[PDB]
RNA sequence: CCAGCAUUCAGUUGGGCACUCUAAGGUGACUGCCGGUGACAAACCGGAGGAAGGUGGGGAUGACGUCAAAUCAUCAUGCCCCUUAUGACCUGGGCUACACACGUGCUACAAUGGACAGAACAAAGGGCAGCGAAACCGCGAGGUUAAGCCAAUCCCACAAAUCUGUUCUCAGUUCGGAUCGCAGUCUGCAACUCGACUGCGUGAAGCUGGAAUCGCUAGUAAUCGCGGAUCAGCAUGCCGCG
């Protein structure tokens, strides 16, 4: 597939493009307004012509591993740096302003 | 020509009986392009129907205020003290078909530490 | 904030263009946590007052977006 | 002509109503009718108790009524009139 | 105290009954008649067609393989459970067989109760049904809980 | 949680305001320039028995009228009095001050006066047998309908502190119809600090 | 800290961010009212003696 | 407010006090009256008339006292105690910590749903350094300038659920929206601890919850939005409204 991980050959062309990692839904759109392809086929049934437009709109964008690099080098620089919001990325707890004694079970 | 106001639900209703076929033009609009849900279509003709009164006045409606359900139902007593300048004599078979009572049930008002006018909050031990 | 500059208060600005224009010197006691971290400070050690005592801190090439209240843990715990 | 009364107090109100309509019609000054209209109002809820019982509150509420005056024609005598007017300052007269 | 009745909505747009209305408010979920009555009446349309019958005969004849006999009421004499055989009032043959329609239809899982709905009263109908037996059950407790009265 | 205040239940419905005027832009200003009056007025003539105070904002005018029982302790010579007090309060105010004085008639059925008295005997050392019994008889014979009197607090005693009634008569509390004055009182004792309830039934409207 | 709470609110603070609210009366914070700059408890009492001039007891 | 009367993109221009509505004064419901009941009394049961029937629905109103229930931190406060400090002022921190339980609230676990589009419908409250239209620009939160409004005139404010299409097809997904990254906007001296809200991404937990418990007698149950106090700023909070 184009980023590499498959998108599901029976789904519509908008919502099977978002499994893309980096990719959502308004991302889908305006790749498909720049390819107008009506956003409602099977992307079992494409022509190549047609998503060939598709590859060089995702080759222009930070898709597969540049965004999973750039977010994670973020983690990476943060933390190595002190800066307080590295130690709340660091122990396990949440980070963009919360209490403690309540619940915040997405990280302990 | 004869002339009757409506209310029910927090919505006021004017109506008046042009002699016509039926036809019920609500504010120059009409009934389904108005009111969907023909429940309260054959609801709002009901007391047009008891007496023989069917193709024979057209209704100007002035609706006003309110929701949907609220506004028809402010037109279906409307309809019938309109309907009651006609003839004061089949006042007593709509009366006993209720009709004429401007139903009181308004929505009644939130009490201070209480959620919804009657609902206690909850309760511990 | 958003255009208005990065912010920084009059004697955090005062000193270090002191600092700056003949040498890098001892450590600053700033009490202004509020402030932001400009370009021109990387490699000026200052002292950020924690809420008992000024720890003193390092700022360099990578510590340079942020504001001075990274890096003062108020709030110690085991 | 805009004449505008707004008070709190309907005995007081009602009672200076026709001060103002009556004494203009000595002049003949075609005056309308004391039109009345919707009483701007307002809801003060406070905690009854001291210290604890938030959920028993004890409500007050501020009414303020108006009614309306307007005069067609100038007749310049009731503006002297009008003038030297004299009346409980609860009704605040406003030209 | 004493006894207390509440009122009721006469007519119904099609298939002009008392009763239907009934069902109208039930599966009323968080106050919607016409969200429930688009359920309803799309139902009937397939009933009126995948059996070619007038959908009341359909209707009341499912009804009758739910409308039970005997209720059971309780007597707690130290931890013996008693039971009590009740007769069933004509206005309960009315309620408690809407509450054994909607509760298995919601329940037995299908695309949408359009199709649920339809295909229970058929199994009301023709009474091999999963809320038939719910009416046979209570039998069964009636049966057994028979000898006190 | 005990009885409400009747006299803010009345207020508006049967019993007229004291505070009379318009709002406009200031009116929390006009209240901050009008407690101070209230205060002031209570501060200087306690002594002379004010009971209440109306006030009217008459379009840079300032209209007080006073309720006292007597116009001989607060007019004085007539001239000389009033004249210390308007002077003062165009000074406190900044604008004009016009004052009228109205003689209360039977000075022992108005509520503020009334338990006023009673903490000047209680200050004065007076136990509550003697203190109540005499207040009541002087309300009786004076025409009243209902009168109940209450002096809550320690009795001199050292600890057990306790409300203690006296009263004859009708106190329709809930009878909407009412013309009841309520009034309350404080009094520094030795022992601390009792307070004094009294309010009377004068008669309600037909 | 009561005389001293009375008077900073009466000074000039260092921006006017640090205007609070506070009653003149009964001073104190939590709830004066904008309209009338006065307390929640100070209403009440007030309320009571034909003070305040709009406000009754309140039942629709 | 708009029926009749034309003019109108439009109650707009006229014109009008009908109707609606506004708010002052009456009026009406009292078991008054009919029948039956018991005693014949009170009162109960039924019927009539009537907008309304048995204290019409609701509010405000809470007897004597109970708990030495609550508040010295609203105030007042006797007594005790403090005083170059337990008083006053400033910066900054903290009241927001978090291995973990508890109440109390919303958003959900979907097909009565999701997504897009069309169509239509409220009540009450608020506005002077206060609301800010229209307009233009930003994907947007908004920015820009700015009419009008001290207000039934102008603005907040285009209500949401609803209805009708389109698409979705039962799975941790086109449900979920936390958690988290980057990019932004406002207010303010200043948003790091510690604000709200968009824009992009990321997409977990959960697929009706054990024993046990809680609310509710008719416009209530649940459900959906809106207004306001409080405030520079901030609501899943609480009032209040349909």
């Amino acid at each position: 597939r184009i980023a590499g991980v498959d998108i599901p050959r029976d789904k519509r062309v908008v919502i099977s493009l978002t499994y893309i990692f980096g990719i959502g839904r308004t991302t889908a759109q305006q790749v498909l307004k720049e390819a107008g392809v009506s956003e409602d086929t099977r992307v079992r049934d494409l022509t190549e012509e047609e998503l060939g437009k598709i590859r060089d709109i995702i080759d222009k964008l930070k898709v597969e591993g540049d965004l999973r690099r750039e977010v994670s080098l973020n983690i990476k620089r943060l933390i190595e740096i002190g800066s307080y919001r590295g130690i709340r990325h660091r122990r396990g707890l949440p980070v963009r302003g919360q209490n403690s004694k309540n619940n915040a079970r997405t990280r302990k | 020509q004869y002339y009757g106001t409506g209310r029910r639900k927090s919505s006021v209703a004017r109506v008046r009986l042009v002699p016509g076929e039926g036809r019920i033009v609500v504010n120059n609009r009409e009934i389904s392009e108005h009111i969907p849900s023909a429940a309260l279509i054959e609801d709002i003709k009901q007391p047009l129907t008891l007496t023989e009164t069917a193709g024979t006045y057209d209704v100007l409606v002035n609706v006003h205020g309110g929701g949907l359900s609220g506004q028809a139902g402010a037109i279906r007593h409307g309809i019938a003290r309109a309907l009651l300048e006609a003839d004061p004599e089949y006042r007593t078979t709509l009366k006993r078909a209720g009709l004429l009572t401007r139903d009181a049930r308004m929505k009644e008002r939130k009490k201070y530490g209480l959620k919804g006018a009657r609902r206690a909050p909850q309760f511990s031990k | 904030s958003l255009k208005k500059g990065p912010f920084v208060d009059g004697h955090l600005m005062t000193k270090i263009e002191k600092l700056n224009e003949t040498d890098k010197k001892q450590v600053v006691k700033t009490w202004s946590r509020r402030s932001t971290i400009f370009p021109q400070f990387i490699g000026h050690t200052i002292a950020v007052y924690d809420g008992r005592k000024h720890v003193p801190v390092f700022i360099s090439e990578d510590m340079v977006g942020h504001k001075l209240g990274e890096f003062a843990p108020t709030r110690t715990y085991k | 002509i805009r004449i505008r009364l707004k008070a709190y107090d309907h005995r007081i109100l009602d009672q200076s109503a026709e001060k103002i309509v009556e004494t203009a019609k000595r002049s003949g000054a075609s005056v309308s009718g004391p039109i009345p209209l919707p009483t701007e109002k307002s809801v003060y809820t406070i905690l009854r108790a001291v210290h604890k019982y938030k959920d028993s509150r004890e409500q007050f509420e501020m009414r303020t009524h108006k009614r309306l005056i307007d005069i067609v024609n100038p007749t310049p005598q009731t503006v002297d009139a009008l003038m030297r007017l004299d009346l409980p300052s609860g009704v605040d007269i406003e030209i | 105290k004493g006894p207390v009745a509440k009122r009721d909505v006469l007519p119904d747009p099609i298939y002009n009954s008392k009763l239907v209305s009934r069902l109208i408010n039930k599966m009323m979920i968080d106050g919607k008649k016409g969200k429930s009555q688009t359920i309803l009446y799309k139902s009937f349309d397939i009933i009126k067609e995948r059996t070619g019958n007038d959908a009341m005969e359909v209707f009341e004849q499912a009804l009758k393989n739910i409308m039970p006999v005997l209720e059971v009421k309780a007597r707690r004499v130290g931890g013996a459970n008693y039971q009590v055989p009740v007769e069933v009032r004509p206005e309960r043959r009315t309620t408690l067989g809407l509450r054994w329609l909607v509760n298995y239809a919601r329940l037995r899982g299908e695309k949408t109760m359009e199709e649920r709905l339809a295909n229970e009263i058929l199994d009301a109908a023709n009474n091999t049904g999963a809320a038939v037996k719910k009416r046979e059950d209570t039998h069964k407790m009636a049966e057994a809980n028979k000898a006190f009265a | 949680g005990q009885k409400v205040n009747p006299v803010g239940l009345r207020i508006g419905v049967i019993r007229d305001w004291e505070s009379k005027w318009y709002a406009g832009k200031d009116y929390a200003d006009f209240l901050h320039e009008d407690l101070k009056i209230r205060e002031y007025i209570s501060k200087r003539l306690s002594d002379a028995s004010v009971s209440k105070v109306e006030i009217e904002r008459a379009a840079n005018r300032v209209n007080i009228t006073i309720h006292t029982a007597k116009p001989g302790m607060v007019i004085g010579k007539g001239g000389s009095e009033v004249e210390a007090l308007r002077k003062a309060l165009n000074s406190l105010t900044g604008k004009r001050v016009h004052i009228n004085i109205l003689e209360i008639k039977r000075a022992d059925l108005d509520a503020q006066l009334v338990a006023d008295n009673i903490a000047r005997q209680l200050e004065n050392r007076v136990s509550f047998r003697r203190a109540q019994k005499q207040q009541i008889q002087r309300t009786m014979r004076a025409g009243a309908q209902g009168v109940k009197t209450m002096v809550s607090g320690r009795l001199g005693g050292a600890d057990i502190a306790r409300s203690e009634y006296y009263s004859e008569g009708t106190v329709p509390l809930h009878t909407l119809r009412a013309d009841i004055d309520y009034a309350t009182s404080e009094a520094d004792t030795t022992y601390g600090k009792l307070g004094v309830k009294v309010w009377i039934y004068r008669g309600e409207v037909l | 800290a009561k005389k001293s709470m009375i008077a900073k609110q009466q000074r000039t603070p260092k921006f006017k961010v640090q205007e609070y609210t506070r009653c003149e009366r009964c001073g104190r914070p939590h709830s004066v009212i904008r309209k009338f700059k006065l307390c929640r408890i100070c209403f009440r009492e007030l309320a009571y003696k034909g003070q305040i001039p709009g406000v009754k007891k309140a039942s629709w």
